[PDB]
């Protein structure tokens, strides 16, 4: 469920 | 005609993004050096890819008026043009001037890495396409941010909001286009039906990366999520 790519664009 | 000044401005911060990533030399001398096994190769293109994947996030995080999105949108973003930015980024190395006969070996090189025969020859037409144009690093890179902002992407909510922001970069293409090739009023034409032919790698991406000539097919978990593979 795109977990990463959730976490990548989040993070900062 | 010219570019406005705050359309200068977002042509260095688009260009100073961009160039973030590892240079074309880099990868080519990799290639060029050594030949491979198909299996040394395959984990090559997995290490190579998740990191391409990882410098595209903060390149799109970047763009203007990407942070304002849906986030939602912004997933939907940038899975819908992962792949696609690899491969635009992948024929830009290849058209990059090399000395005499290298590019004949590096082709050579990437025709026998291990990839599957029915994906060789569309890869490579699509490479020679792009090379023909003769991009300018500031095409490459306004193109990539273009390619991004596609706001006709599958599972996009808002719509106007993506064409909001993919619409200065486009207006700025253009006039570069006109400044680069003012002989070919069909640069900008010819550049943006090659983001049409792009497309068609998304079909079979999956794929690609499976029929490898490996025993073996391990990602990494975020390769994973980009590719659609397990
Ligand atoms: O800038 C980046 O972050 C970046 C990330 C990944 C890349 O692709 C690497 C693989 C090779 C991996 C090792 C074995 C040979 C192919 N590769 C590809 C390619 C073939 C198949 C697939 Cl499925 C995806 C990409 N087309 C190429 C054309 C080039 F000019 C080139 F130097 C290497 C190329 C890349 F070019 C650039």
């Amino acid at each position: 469920d795109h977990q990463l790519l959730r976490y990548l664009l989040d993070k900062d | 005609m010219e570019l406005t000044p705050d359309q200068q401005t977002l042509l260095h911060f688009i260009m100073d993004s961009y160039n973030k990533q590892r240079m074309p030399q880099e990868i080519t001398n990799k290639i060029l050096k050594e030949a491979f096994s198909a299996e040394e190769n395959f984990l090559i293109l997995t290490e190579m890819a998740t990191n391409h994947v990882q410098v595209l996030v903060e390149f799109t995080k970047k763009l203007p008026g990407f942070q304002t999105l849906d986030h939602e949108d912004q997933i939907a973003l940038l899975k819908g043009s992962a792949v696609e930015a690899m491969f635009l980024r992948s024929a830009e190395i290849f058209n990059k001037k090399l000395p005499s006969g290298h590019s004949d070996l590096l082709e050579a090189r990437i025709r026998n890495s291990g990839i599957s025969d029915e994906y060789i020859t569309p890869m490579f037409s699509f490479y020679k396409s792009i090379g023909e144009l003769k991009m300018t690093q500031e095409e490459y890179a306004l193109l990539t941010a273009i390619v991004i902002l596609s706001p006709d992407r599958q599972y996009i909510k808002d719509r106007e909001a993506v064409e909001k922001l993919q619409e200065p970069l486009l207006d700025v293409l253009q006039k570069l286009c006109k400044i680069h090739q003012p002989e070919n009023p069909q640069h900008f034409a010819c550049l943006l039906g090659r983001l049409t032919e792009l497309r068609t790698f998304n079909h079979h991406h999956a794929e690609m990366l499976m029929s490898w000539r490996v025993n073996d097919h391990k990602f990494t978990p975020l390769l994973c999520e980009i590719w659609d593979v397990q």
